[PDB]
RNA sequence: CCGAUAACGAACGAGACUCUGGCAUGCUAACUAGUUACGCGACCCCCGAGCGGUCGGCGUCCCCCAACUUCUUAGAGGGACAAGUGGCGUUCAGCCACCCGAGAUUGAGCAAUAACAGGUCUGUGAUGCCCUUAGAUGUCCGGGGCUGCACGCGCGCUACACUGACUGGCUCAGCGUGUGCCUACCCUACGCCGGCAGGCGCGGGUAACCCGUUGAACCCCAUUCGUGAUGGGGAUCGGGGAUUGCAAUUAUUCCCCAUGAACGAGGAAUUCCCAGUAAGUGCGGGUCAUAAGCUUGCGUUGAUUAAGUCCCUGCCCUUUGUACACACCGCC
């Protein structure tokens, strides 16, 4: 019955773990979450109020796939498409502060720890929790 | 062909029509029901999943760009 | 189409056959090894083209009186 | 057996006239699971005939800037359209598509460089390959014209176009242009 | 009174026509009567052996 | 100029080569510029081998 | 019991995307990049990945474990590299571990449906020249 | 629930000095007011604690004035100072935000300030030319012919 | 090219040639590239699986303390030649189809004689002649402008939408570059502050070692909008904050909040293109203190049509007429 997050859909997994963080009220949510945009290239605010939980889930899943990635790596991953107005579109990264605060809050629940080199990785506690959540979403997908 | 001024919220004169004939034909899609009932289309999408919740209309697709429903099996 | 040879490969092929007829047959892969020691051919793309026209001529020389 | 999109086998379809059996590729030999194959069919003349007609329609359904490489969106569009025509008719989508092709192919056209009377001066019958090509192109253009500015989606526009062409209604854009071309060719025989 | 739509099968390909190559001229034979055969011109790519429809009985035949 | 070019070409061919070509351009004789080419022997112009076959000055 | 040294690593390349299929003796299992074959990004083109196992049945895959790594190309090129890797690794496995009579009667099934499963596509790209914005398209010129 | 339209549903709403459309969603209906932008709407509604999924006309009468005063007094509801328009005011230095014909007459106030000081930008505005230094060689001909 | 042949013997160009792409489980090799296996772990799974699954987590050139080169890199070589079969052909040169093959036409560079009053004396300490040379056309500095706008044209970028926009998730590339003789000026990891452009402190990298497994865009999946010049469009313009420099006003650029204008697929005409091609989406480089709506090499997604023609526009060869030879934009 071994369940791994890589063995199921990641897009459903991020919803499943965002639900976990929503019901588990331990996230250190800053006061400006209702105002800022997730990226410089993004014109409009997010629609879902639990977007901070969604970002935390997504970066936890990314750190499962590979560790050692810093805030610059996070914003490089979360970059998108800037339409540049009338100029031809280009690629731009997301807000550094949002990813920095998400990562900082991920130390609060003690599942992400900084590394001996640059960046941060998952604790064994986090490695337990990710697949623990993956088990139930796999069960739901099967049934 | 100037404007369509569709319905964003149901009046009773549309909802009574919705109750009886919408779950009575095969190809029921948001665009088709919007053009038949002169409704906005976002309202059509909302009412379509409400009829799904009522359970007398089956889904087939559930796609981000093309959601498709159908009536129940008869005969 | 577009596979017509030039006198550069045609002149060499005629000469080597009538100098070394006893050492040639109707196998291109055999002849392309034959042409290696009997002629210092600067190009790989040329030695096989030289050998290919030889086999075309070797088929005809075993049948009738070719001009060579 | 092939179960294109997991269903709609090609075993039960037929072509009513032998004039198109040589080119339409709904046979079991030309049966494919999924209409996406980089077959290099443009590398030689008459190689698109053995190409499956579904793949041909998928390739031809993208036009006008917005859609020139969005093959995945085109495949999902064709999948939804076939599911929709199956819902609306109750029979195999492939037979509906083949019948639409046959009833959409214009049996004649007209063309001249000399001083034409109205449009073209001499009428000439088309090849069956041109028949199939013009049928697919007319279907794609008709769906796009129907869906240029309206709430209906590409899959449903393709669905109604295929159904109208398969039954014969003089309302589909493809059969309308077919009748117009035949009438002009008849006038300028 | 109306002539029915019929089918004819290509025997051999002659060449292009129309001062641009926009139409190819080929000889065809009736599947209804094998001995019956004419020569026509067709637009679009045609190889030998395929069968093509014919709404009209006889239109044109010229020696280039 | 014409005597000197002939002497130079004679010297080059006497030194031993498959061919040589000399081009002199400028205000020869009158005001109108005219170019004189003295070419002899084998002389290729195209392809890779020209780089290590000809010497250009 | 624990008979070792029955494994191959066969590559498959398509449009700069190369995929190596680590075929290993064991239970019937298929995975790419540590992910299951169905649990994969292109839900639209999942049928192309399912195509080899569809045409050959899980019975031929019973003693087959496949681990595929891809480190190049795009998305659909990645798909085609993966499926070609699966097919090529399987035919190599049947070639060098069992009779090539079986290898031939499994080769012909692939070749009679899709020859791209055994032969890579020679086309990669074409160089863009300095005359226009594309490889062959030229900048729009005007005379007046 | 896709319920019927409420009896007390207003197809248009009079706010400030203009009108909006109740037939559309609230977060884009309130953007019809001059000076009220899309992001400004999407932040003031979140800070004014309403539901986005509802339309405009079924906002209650007290909710309308609550949104009105929330937008009109942004400083005292934790709206960031950098989200406004007349920040670091040219006249009185206050970090204020104006969302009405007050914005229009304030813009005209700044325009006549530039004209009175006869600065380069003021002269360009008065003549109707460009002010940001963009080229006038081949553009801006619609305003003349 | 074969053939004839008052020609013979030749040469240039084309070709031949060089670079790249396409097969090489053949060889040489690889801790500045990896792959398998083993041993530790870390987690899931434990009912019990236990060679169960994942790990871009740690080690096995930490010198005896694993092998191997398929995947990666680049050298040596091979391989393709109409080679084979059938058909057409003076059975000659050659052409078509097909098997087997990775490939049966990959793209470029190079590119003859002769000429243009084609462009550059604003590339040169290439240069004749003429001009100036102290109130200078030398040379430096301050400032302005080269952007200036009733108007016309050319190359482009964004658009007119629903095959869409926006929001969130998922997720894959290759060219080529990075700290300085003068010459000052690099590419950036990580951590903290801020929403942002940015700021601060610590590193790595003169480089397959660090940026960088280049976590790119498009595309894919879910949410909302719903045919409304509308959540398409972002032009003009107000205000605020940073960065570059001695200097940003005539806005260098970038960020944010403000208004949302014309534009609903555009005449007469006209450009380019046959497969990885067009087209969409890009990435680098160039100019760069700051800079890309330009250009250049490379990637990604990826077509419809066609294997013909002289109809228009031109070109090649022969014959032909000429009152043209500044050569029909001729002459008269
Ligand atoms: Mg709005
Ligand atoms: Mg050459």
């Amino acid at each position: 019955p071994g369940v791994t997050v890589k063995d199921v859909n990641q897009q459903e997994f991020v919803r499943a773990l965002a639900a976990f963080l929503k019901k588990s009220g331990k996230l250190k949510v800053p006061e400006w979450v209702d105002t800022v945009k997730l990226a410089k290239h993004k014109e409009l605010a997010p629609y879902d109020e639990n977007w901070f939980y969604t970002r935390a889930a997504s970066t936890a899943r990314h750190l499962y796939l590979r560790g050692g990635a810093g805030v610059g790596s996070m914003t490089k991953i979360y970059g998108g498409r800037q339409r540049n107005g009338v100029m031809p579109s280009h690629f731009s990264r997301g807000s550094k502060s949002v990813a920095r605060r998400v990562l900082q809050a991920l130390e609060g629940l003690k599942m992400v720890e900084k590394d001996q080199d640059g960046g941060r990785k998952l604790t064994p506690q986090g490695q337990r929790d990710l697949d623990r959540i993956a088990g139930q979403v796999a069960a739901a997908n099967k049934k | 062909r100037d404007k369509l001024n569709n319905l964003v919220l149901f009046d009773k004169a549309t909802y009574d029509k919705l109750c009886k004939e919408v779950p009575n034909y095969k190809l029921i899609t948001p665009a088709v029901v919007s053009e038949r009932l002169k409704i906005r289309g976002s309202l059509a999408r909302a009412a379509l999943q409400e009829l799904l919740s009522k359970g007398l209309i089956k889904l087939v697709s559930k796609h981000r760009a093309q959601v498709i429903y159908t009536r129940n099996t008869k005969g | 189409m577009g596979r017509v040879r030039t006198k550069t490969v045609k002149k060499a092929a005629r000469v080597i056959i009538e100098k070394y007829y006893t050492r040639l047959g109707n196998d291109f892969h055999t002849n392309k090894r034959v042409c290696e020691e009997i002629a210092i051919i600067p190009s790989k793309k040329l030695r096989n083209k030289i050998a290919g026209y030889v086999t075309h001529l070797m088929k005809r020389i075993q049948r009738g009186p070719v001009r060579g | 057996d092939i179960k294109l999109f997991g269903k709609w086998s090609t075993d039960d379809v037929q072509i009513n006239d032998i004039s198109l059996q040589d080119y339409i590729a709904v046979k079991e030999k030309y049966a494919k699971y999924l209409p996406h194959s980089a077959g290099r069919y443009a590398a030689k003349r008459f190689r698109k005939a053995q190409c499956p007609i579904v793949e041909r329609l998928t390739n031809s359904m993208m036009m006008h800037g917005r859609n020139n490489g969005k093959k995945l969106m085109t495949v999902r569009i064709v999948k939804h359209a076939f599911e929709i025509i199956h819902l609306l008719t109750g029979e195999n989508p492939l037979q509906v598509l083949v019948n639409a092709i046959i009833n959409s192919g214009p049996r004649e056209d007209s063309t001249r460089i000399g001083r034409a009377g109205t449009v073209r001066r001499q009428a000439v019958d088309v090849s069956p390959l041109r028949r199939v090509n013009q049928a697919i192109w007319l279907l794609c253009t008709g769906a796009r014209e129907a869906a240029f500015r309206n709430i209906k989606t590409i899959a449903e526009c393709l669905a109604d176009e295929l159904i109208n062409a398969a039954k014969g209604s003089s309302n589909s854009y493809a059969i309308k242009k077919k009748d117009e071309l035949e009438r002009v060719a008849k006038s300028n025989r | 009174r109306v002539q029915p739509i019929k089918l004819a099968r290509v025997t051999k390909v002659l060449g292009r026509t129309g001062s641009q190559g926009q139409c190819t001229q080929v000889r065809v034979e009736f599947m209804d009567d094998t001995s019956r055969s004419i020569i026509r011109n067709v637009k679009g790519p045609v190889r030998e052996g395929d069968v093509l429809t014919l709404l009209e009985s006889e239109r044109e035949a010229r020696r280039l | 100029v014409r005597r000197a070019c002939y002497g130079v070409l004679r010297f080059i061919m006497e030194s031993g080569a498959k061919g040589c070509e000399v081009v002199v351009s400028g205000k020869l004789r009158g005001q109108r510029a005219k170019s004189m080419k003295f070419v002899d022997g084998l002389m290729i112009h195209s392809g890779d081998p020209v780089n290590y076959y000809v010497d250009t000055a | 019991s624990k008979g070792p040294l029955q494994s191959v690593q066969v590559f498959g390349r398509k449009k700069t995307a190369t995929a190596v299929a680590h075929c290993k003796r064991g239970n019937g299992l298929i995975k790419v990049n540590g992910r299951p074959l169905e649990m994969i990004e292109p839900r639209t083109l999942q049928y192309k990945l399912l195509e080899p196992v569809l045409l050959l049945g899980k019975e031929r895959f019973a003693g087959v474990d496949i681990r595929v790594r891809v480190k190049g190309g795009g998305h659909v090129a990645q798909i085609y590299a993966i499926r070609q890797s699966i097919s090529k690794a399987l035919v190599a496995y049947y070639q060098k571990y069992v009779d090539e009579a079986s290898k031939k009667e499994i080769k012909d099934i692939l070749i009679q449906y899709d020859r791209t499963l055994l032969v890579a596509d020679p086309r990669r790209c074409e160089s863009k020249k300095f005359g226009g914005p594309g490889a062959r398209a030229r900048y729009q010129k005007s005379y007046r | 629930m896709s319920l019927v339209i409420p009896e007390k549903f207003q197809h248009i709403l009079r706010v400030l000095n203009t009108n909006i459309d109740g037939r559309r969603k609230i977060a884009f209906a309130i953007t019809a007011i001059k000076g009220v932008g899309r992001r400004y709407a999407h932040v003031v509604l979140r800070k004014a604690d309403i539901d986005l999924t509802k339309r405009a006309g079924e906002l209650t009468e007290d909710e309308v004035e609550r949104v009105i005063t929330i937008m009109q007094n942004p400083r005292q509801y934790k709206i960031p100072d950098w989200f406004l328009n007349r920040q670091k005011d040219v006249k009185d230095g206050k970090y204020s935000q104006v969302l009405a014909n007050g914005l229009d007459n304030k813009l005209r106030e700044d325009l006549e300030r530039l004209k009175k000081i006869r600065a380069h930008r003021g002269l360009r505005h008065f003549w109707g030319l460009r002010v940001r230094g963009q080229h006038t060689k081949t553009t801006g001909r619609r305003g003349r012919t």
